Formats: C-alpha cells, structure tokens, sequence
C-alpha cells in the first residue's frame, strides 16, 4: 500500500526532474483520473497522499460555484455555516471515506501518467534553461523542414523550433545543415516544441554586432535601437560614448566588411547602420538614409513627423514596401506623411501662408485693416479660441467694436456648436410615419427610434422581446402595438 | 460547558455529573471520555458549546486545541479547527483559542470551532495586529524580582540565600547545576511559591519533565498558574510534543506583552528524549549524541529573552550532573555557556542535611548592575568580599546562621554592617 | 528501452495486454454453464478454480 | 415529502436542515442531481396534470 508507494517513489530514476513533491502531485492527478472512473459522477478528487507522513486521504473539493450539476463539487458563495466552512472560497471538505484503491487499470493509468510526467519534467527543466539562457547566437543542425516551421537539434536531446516568421522568405532549408540563430521566447508549460530560435527578430542583429564588432561588448559603442523586415532589411541606430570613434567606418569595417559579413551570415539581408541622436527630429532625419530632407514638421501630441524628401528621389526615398520609412516608423515608433510632389512641397512655408480661403471673413468690420497674422500661426483654430492678452496687444485695430464683434462671433460659435451637438445627439430622427402611429407619442417615438429602428417596415419585424425594457408600455400593449404594425405593414397588403 | 470548569473537578464529580445529566454511567470510560460524552450530550440537548484550547499545527494544515489538565496532550477533548482560520488570522502555535463549538457528526472525531471569540485573552484583531517573536530586540533583565517570602520561615532560607547570592529578573535565563540528592523539587516549589505569593502581578507557568506521578500531583495543586507535566507514561515523542506546546504558548503570550516564567527540570532528560526522537546522521559524538540532536535543546534553552517593549520571558532550568555517564556532562558543557544566569547546588553540603547547598563560589549573574542599584550593589559586593575568605562548608554555616537569626535583607545588612 | 523494462518490472507484470484474445459464446446461441473443466500443463501453476 | 415543493428550495436550505453532514448530504446530492433534475427551479402546470 503506502509502503509500495514509498518504494516506487524512492525507485524513480529522474529524481532531479521528478522530486518527491512533483511525484505526489502526479499521484494526486492519477487518483483524480482514477476516481473519474470509479464513480460515474465525473468529479475532481485531490488526495494529498502525504508521501512523507502517511498514505492517501480522499478529499471532496466543494468547488465553490453557484451551479448544482455534479453536486459533490457544488457550493454557492455563502453556504458555509455548517462544519465551520465560514468561507466564500477555498473551504473544502472530506466526504468520501474508503474509496477504491489501486485497481489494475488504475495502476496502468498511474504508470502512463508517471512516464508522461517524467517526459514533462525533462521538458520543464529544459524550458527553465530556455528561459534563463536567453542569450547569444546558438548553432544547431536541422532535422525536418515544413511550410510553417522547422525543427533543430544541438545534441544531448536539445530539440528546438524555428517558426515561419523566424526564418527568411528565401533562405532554402533542408535537413542536415548547421544554421545559427538567437533564442527568443519563454514557454514554461508548452505542449509541443520546447526551445524557440529566430533569425528575423530585430535584436538578433544587435547581438550579431555584439559578437562581431570588437568595440561593442565593452560598452564603447552603445547600440541604441534597431528595426527589421525579416530577411529583407535591418536598420540599426547606434550611439558612441567616445569622441574619436567613427561608427560610420568602424561598425561596417573596411569598405563594407563587418556589415557585409553579418549580412551574409543573416542570409542575404541589407543593413543600414545609422548614428543615433538625442533629438527625435534629427533621428528620423538621419534614419531614412540614403535620403535628404528639407521639410521637418514634428508634432509631439499626435506622434507624427512630416518628413518630406525632395522630389526626384521618391522612388528611392520610400523604396519597396515603404521599407526605408517603415523601419524608420519602427525605429522611433512614430508616423510619417509625404504626399506633396511639386505644389509647395515645403509643407512648412505652404501651410503657414495658404489661408486665402478660410480667412475671408475674420476682421469683417472693414477688410481694409490688415492681413492675417502668421506670427501666432492661425493654424489650429481651437487652441486659438482662448489666448491671453499678453500677446493680444501688438496688432493695430483692436478697438472696442472689434472685441464686441469678437464676442458676437463667440456667441454665434456657441450657438452653432450647440446646434451641432443637438444634431449629433439626436441619432433617432422620429419621422411623421413614427408619430402618426396611434399610441406612440413624442417620448414613445424617441424611445422606439432609440431602440435601433427609424422606419416603419422594419418595425413589423420585431418580437415582444425586441421591445422588452420598454419605458411607457408593457408586454400586452407591446403585442397590441406590434400586431397593429404588422397589420398596417404586412396584413394590410398596402403600399 | 467549558473545558477547565469540568477538568479542575475530580473524576468522581464528573461521573456523578454525567449520571445526573441522564447518561450511560461514565465511570467506565476515562475522565477525558467522560467530559467528551458530557459535551456531546449537552450539544444533543439543542445548544452550542463554548470551548477553549491551546493551538497546535502539524504538516496537515488544520488546528488542534489541547486542554490544560491534559498537560497539552492528544485526547478526545481536543477541539478541531478548520485551516480557514489559520489562513485568515495566521494563528501560530500557542493560542488559547476560546470560541463556539458544535458536536461532531459521523465521519468526524472532534468538535469543530465555528467562530473565534478570544485570542490569548485579547481581541481577534491582535491575531492580525501584532509582532512575531523572531523580529523583536532581545535585551537583558531590567526588572528586579524579589524572592524572599517575608515570614521568617525555615524555607524562606532558600529564597533569601538566592536574594543575597544572585537575584532573578524578567527575561533571565537561569540554569541550576546540581548532582542527584541536592533538594531540587522542594527548591522548585519554594521559589515558585515565593514568586507567586510575593508578586501575583507576574504570571507563572511550571514545566515538569520525567518526574513521579506523586510529584506531579504535589506540583499541580500547590503552585499557581498552569502546571504542565510530562512523566514516563508518555514516550519521548509526547515529551517533545508537550515541550513544543509550552514553548510556543510562552512565545505567543510574550508576543501578547505578558511576563512568562518557565520552570524546567531537568534539561538532560529532555535532551535524552530529543536524542531519542531525532534519527541518526551517520556519526556519533562524545556521550552518544548527534549533530542536530543539540539544535532542539539549544533553541529550547535560548528562547528566553527580555522584551523591553512589553512582556518578558524568563526561564529557570535545572540540570543533571554526576550521573556517571558522558552525555550528561557534554550537555552540561553545551548549556553552561549559553545561559545568561548560572547557579550551582552542592551535594556534599546537601548530604550533611545543611540546606540549601549553594555554591557561593560558582554562582554568578550576567550584567547584575541592571538588576541591582547603587547601595544595593554596595552591600552585596562587600558581603561577597567578606564571604570570599576561602570557604564552602563553614561559609554555608555563616550564611545559614546569619540568615536564621534575621528576617529580611535589610535586617541582615544593617546587623552585619 | 531498458527504462521501460525496469518500469514494467517494478510495476509487477505489465505489457501490451490490450489484446482481448478471449472466448465468447457464438453469436446466436444461449445457454447456462453447468460444468467447467480446466487442464494445466506439468509445471504451470494451478489456479484456484482448478 | 414530495419534490414538488423541494423544487422551490435552493441549496441554502440543504445544510441548514438539521442533521445533514457528510454522507447523508453526499447521498442527497448524488441520487438527486445525477438523474437530470436540478435542486431549485419553478414550473407552472403541476396541478392540472397537463
Ligand atoms: N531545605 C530543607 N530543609 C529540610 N530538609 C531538606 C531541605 N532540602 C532537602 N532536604 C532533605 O533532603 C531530601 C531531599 O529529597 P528529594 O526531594 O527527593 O531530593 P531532590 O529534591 O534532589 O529530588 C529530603 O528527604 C529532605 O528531608
Ligand atoms: F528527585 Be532527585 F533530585 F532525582
Ligand atoms: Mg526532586
């Protein structure tokens, strides 16, 4: 009995993978799946065999929840006065006494459970390693290639998987080659593959440099950030502490040697090494290289950067798929816009001096006063609504009638915004065909349109439950009204 | 109804009570079973019970409430407590949990505690608003506790002897080194009676280890407070059980800012019991002890400390020597340097019927200035100096003579001058 | 694998015994057993019914 | 006596019924809620046998 359990727990081979705690948790699960067969009532039975102290004791988990099905494990939130349960959750009991013990089929079940758990413990150890050793590039020989993933080995039963997005779109894969990658994820209690290696994630390139460039690793060239389109293009912004270091000529090597070497190691991936700057504007300027920009409009609130390249290099500035921008949009994490080609491509002198259509009636006491003022900007129209008098004194012509007209126009704007709010709040529009229906007055029509229908044809296609939660009516008058509607719409045969 | 209100009553009285309650004559079952059946009948009558018990946790998770007269042992009168209360209040070992209880149905064995009412004579919020024992700052003995009775009796001798040799304070760790036949048990009785009659403000709790049943009866109804004993009718397992009971109870009561005095006799017996209960580690040292078999006794003797923020824990423990064996000698070696208070009882003066037989030479007190004031220390020092002329036997003569002519400390001091 | 060998050894006697390989009555004929006769080979352990 | 009234009885009144502990309650739960019924509901046509 319990002595046999003690013998078999002291006789397990993988005591490092399956210590006594996990062994008796296995036995808990085995007794649970055994009691699943002992009684027709599918129940959970923790048994806490107390491996060190004694033998098993079948417990009946109250399994606190409002339902009743399988009532051996059904208790509501307060049925805890008896026996001193006194708890809304966690209170458990032992109703089953002298349950079935160790039939041969249950022995076979415990056997298969313990062998699959030895496997699962090997998996748990290798994934603890997977999680701790999240580090440098690792070599491995592949075993199987598929359309969605490939499988790799290192030796000593070190299985790993490289997913489709982790590979390259054109890197030919066949079972038997030594491929190198970077361990990236952590998955403690997975079911399929254990280790996860990638060759396409951005930081991979970082570590590439960290093992290639002799400068990085001693923290003289602090790599700032990087973005990557898998197997296509890797942009990377770096920052140096020393002043006599030239990362434009040191990180790449001698006429494209280090960058070219790490590109061949990547499997044919272009790389753009850029110098990181503490200014996001200058950073997004230099990141889109090779490209020149003379129109920089950076707004911090909406996270945008109007970075317009001069006309002519467009086909090279954006590139295929917008890579040179996308990676930039992934380097800083901002948004970029370029649409202008010839019509005032400055995008900063244009919008500042193109308002001849909206500023037609602003100082409409007499148009012969002065033109509009671009010193304040006159370009947001809403933060402009309330400005202090600390700058409302430089321009000439601000007589008292001017501020009186300002107040009148403020009243007009308040009235128009109130009208707009009334129009946008009344998404009901009760037409005459809705008020003319007998028994449906103005508030009833408002609510009927708030239900979701604003016409007459669809009204006849709703039940009593669709009119439930009615305010002003009740299910019998509901049925009366829906019958009148289906008569005037369907049973009337009129149009 | 309650436990002690029935347990401090004799067995014949409980039998008559159970027969008066209309029950199967209970003179056939033990007293614990008598009270168990009486409580079961009272709960059958249509009401709840109000019980009290000191708390014990094993590796299982729920709690056992042991009673006082049971010497904190396993029995049917021990109350069951669901682990939910332990998860709620984190009630460690050493709570006299007082609360409402219900009778057990079939499939159960003990009464179940419904709700908490009293946590060590305090509000259950103290169960959630308190400080643990391992975190406070242990200090030296600050308060001075007088030992002399004050009647001029013939056993007052012993007390006043100690008072003029080495007084006792709150938070002290006293170890008495004495060979067999030196007057140990009546010394325990004398000092306990004096501390409980002179200072009822302080709380007493006496521990007896490996004594005779008549000694247990003479100890239990003679001194105040709880008298916990563990004789030979229980194995070393139940010995360590009651020992850990009383130590965690004292720890929790001290955490509750209470003064707890623990008399213990002897230490070698509990050390042998522990050696009996701890398995071997492949090696045997001098005397036949283990490596970790000393860790339990060490902890047990060193749990004493003075709590300057509230409450205190003092222990007065006797040791066995001159037993012919080695293990007792090495145990005395290990425990003579760990205590902050050492006293010795001689056997040569004891066998001459000259009591008490104090070793005025090897007697000492750790940092006695915190236990003795200005001219108080002056008097004590000059008397130590004048007794210093090498003497054991006629030194005991001088002490006992000048102590028998006189009644208090100041009388002796002002008549010797 | 010797792991499986020591496994099936320490758990008594166990292997791929899913094989039914058991006699049943022919489909269509009823009856009531009134006698059983078992004969063992010299050396084979006799069951309790024998 | 009849479950016609126990249908208007939730589990709150199970452990409040005197002398309903571990095994009696176990049976009350098993042989009731394993036959398809639910402890606590409401019907409408029990009087007229229709
Ligand atoms: N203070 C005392 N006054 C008179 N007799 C004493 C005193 N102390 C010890 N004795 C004598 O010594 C003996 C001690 O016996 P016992 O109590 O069994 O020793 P122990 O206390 O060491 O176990 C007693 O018989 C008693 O007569
Ligand atoms: F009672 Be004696 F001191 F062993
Ligand atoms: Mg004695």
């Amino acid at each position: 009995m319990n002595k046999e359990i003690l013998a078999v727990v002291e006789a397990v081979s993988n005591e490092k993978a399956l210590p006594r705690e996990k062994i008796f948790e296995a036995l808990e699960s085995a007794l649970a799946t055994a009691t699943k067969k002992k009684y027709e009532q599918e129940i959970d039975v923790r048994v806490q065999i107390d491996r060190k102290s004694g033998d098993f004791d079948t417990f009946r988990r109250w399994l606190v929840v409002d339902e009743v099905t399988q009532p051996t494990k059904e208790i509501t939130l307060e049925a805890a006065r008896y026996e001193d349960e006194s708890l809304n959750l966690g209170d458990y009991v032992e109703d089953q006494i002298e349950s079935v013990t160790f039939d041969r089929i249950t022995t076979q079940t415990a056997k298969q459970v313990i062998v699959q758990k030895v496997r699962e413990a090997e998996r748990a150890m290798v994934v603890d390693q997977f999680r701790e050793h999240e580090g440098e590039i690792i070599t491995g020989v592949v075993k199987k290639v598929n359309r969605d993933n490939i499988s790799l080995d290192l030796g000593n039963n070190a299985e790993a998987v490289i997913l489709r997005e982790d590979m390259l779109p054109r890197e030919n894969f066949r079972p038997g080659d030594r491929v190198r990658g970077v361990l990236y994820s952590v998955r403690p209690e997975a079911r399929g593959a254990q280790l996860f290696v990638t060759r396409s994630k951005p930081e991979m390139l970082i570590e590439l440099f960290r093992i290639e460039v002799p400068e990085i690793g001693e923290e003289v060239i602090e790599i700032k950030a990087a973005a990557r389109d898998p197997g296509s293009r890797a942009k990377i912004a770096v920052k140096t502490n020393d002043k006599r270091i030239d990362p434009v000529g040191a990180c790449v090597g001698m006429r494209g040697a280090r960058v070219q070497a790490v590109s061949t190691e990547l499997g044919g991936e272009r790389i753009d090494i850029v110098l990181w700057d503490d200014n996001p504007a200058q950073f997004v300027i230099n990141a889109m290289a090779p490209a020149d920009v003379a129109s920089i409009v950076v707004d911090e609130d909406k996270h945008t950067m109007d970075i317009a390249v001069e006309a002519g290099n467009l086909a090279q500035a954006i590139g295929r798929n917008g890579q040179n921008v996308r990676l930039a949009s992934q380097l800083s994490g901002w948004e970029l816009n370029v649409m202008t080609v010839d019509d005032l491509q400055a995008k900063h002198q244009a919008e500042a001096h193109a308002a001849i259509d909206t500023f037609t009636k602003y100082l409409d006491i007499d148009e012969d006063f002065a033109t509009v003022l671009v010193e304040e900007g006159f370009s947001t129209l809403e933060e402009l609504a309330y400005v202090p008098m600390k700058e409302l004194l430089e321009i000439e012509g601000l007589d008292e009638p001017t501020v009186e007209a300002l107040r009148e126009r403020a009243k007009n704007a308040l009235a128009t915004i109130a009208q707009a709010q009334e129009e946008s709040l009344g998404d009901n529009k009760p037409a005459d065909d809705l008020l003319n229906l007998e028994g449906v007055d103005r508030d009833l029509a408002f609510k009927l349109a708030a239900r979701g229908v604003c016409t007459l044809e669809d009204l006849a296609e709703q039940g009593i439950d669709d009119l439930a939660d009615i305010e002003g009516l009740t299910d019998e008058k509901a049925g009366a009204l829906i019958m009148a509607a289906r008569n005037i719409c369907w049973f009337g045969d009129e149009a | 109804m309650n436990l002690t209100e029935l347990k401090n009553t004799p067995v014949s009285e409980l039998i008559t009570l159970g027969e008066n309650m209309g029950l199967e004559n209970l003179a056939r079952m033990r007293k614990q079973d008598i009270i168990f059946a009486i409580l079961k009948q009272h709960a059958k009558s249509g009401e709840d019970i109000f019980g009290d018990g000191v708390l014990e946790i094993l590796q299982d998770g729920f709690g056992f409430l042991r009673s006082a007269d049971s010497s904190y042992l396993a029995g049917p009168d021990d109350i069951y407590v669901s682990p939910s209360q332990i998860r709620r209040f984190n009630l460690r070992t050493g709570d006299t949990i007082s609360g409402k209880i219900r009778p057990p149905k079939e499939g159960e064995r003990y009464f179940a505690l419904l709700k908490v009412n009293e946590v060590n004579f305090d509000k259950p919020e103290n169960a959630r608003n308190k400080i643990l024992f391992e975190n406070l700052t242990p200090l030296h003995a600050n308060s001075r506790l007088r030992m002399e009775r004050g009647n001029g009796s013939t056993e007052d001798l012993t007390a006043r002897v100690l008072d003029l040799a080495s007084p006792i304070g709150r938070g002290q760790r006293g170890l008495i080194v004495a060979p067999p036949k030196a007057g140990k048990t009546m010394l325990l009785q004398n000092i306990a009676q004096s501390i409980a009659y002179n200072h009822p403000d302080c709380v007493l709790m006496v521990l007896l280890i490996d004594e005779r049943p008549e000694e247990v009866t003479e100890m239990q109804r003679l001194v105040k407070g709880e008298v916990v004993a563990s004789t030979f009718d229980e194995p070393a397992s139940r010995h360590v059980q009651v020992a850990e009971m009383v130590i965690e109870k004292a720890k929790r009561l001290v955490e509750h800012k209470k003064d707890v005095i623990i008399l213990l006799d002897s230490i070698t017996r509990l050390a042998r019991a522990y050696n009996t209960v701890v398995p071997a580690s492949g090696k045997v040292l001098t005397g036949g002890v283990d490596a970790n078999a000393l860790h339990r006794p060490k902890r047990f003797f060193g749990a004493a400390r003075n709590v300057e923020e509230g409450g205190s824990l003092t222990i007065i423990a006797t040791a066995l020597i001159d037993t012919g064996s080695k293990m007792d000698e090495v145990i005395y070696e290990e425990f003579k340097g760990t205590g902050n208070m050492e006293l010795h009882l001689s056997r040569k003066i004891a066998e001459k019927r000259v009591f008490p037989a104090i070793d005025y030479n090897r007697s000492g007190t750790r940092k006695e200035e915190l236990l003795t004031t200005q001219e108080e220390l002056q008097k004590m020092w000059i008397l130590r100096k004048i007794i210093h002329p090498m003497g054991e036997i006629d030194a005991m003569e001088f002490l006992i003579n000048k102590l028998a002519m006189t009644k208090t400390n100041d009388d002796f001091f002002e008549m010797m001058k | 694998t010797p792991e499986e060998k020591l496994l099936r050894a320490i758990f008594g006697e166990k292997a791929s015994d899913v094989k039914d390989s058991s006699l049943r009555v022919p489909n269509g004929v009823s009856g009531t057993v009134i006698d059983v006769q078992v004969f063992t080979r010299d050396g084979v352990e006799k069951d309790k019914r024998a | 006596h009849y479950i016609g009234d126990l249908v208007q009885r939730t589990e709150v009144e199970l452990l409040k019924t005197p002398n309903l502990g571990k095994k009696s309650l176990t049976e009350i739960k098993d042989v009731l809620a394993s036959r398809g019924l639910s402890l606590g509901m409401r019907l409408e046509n029990w009087p007229p046998a229709s």
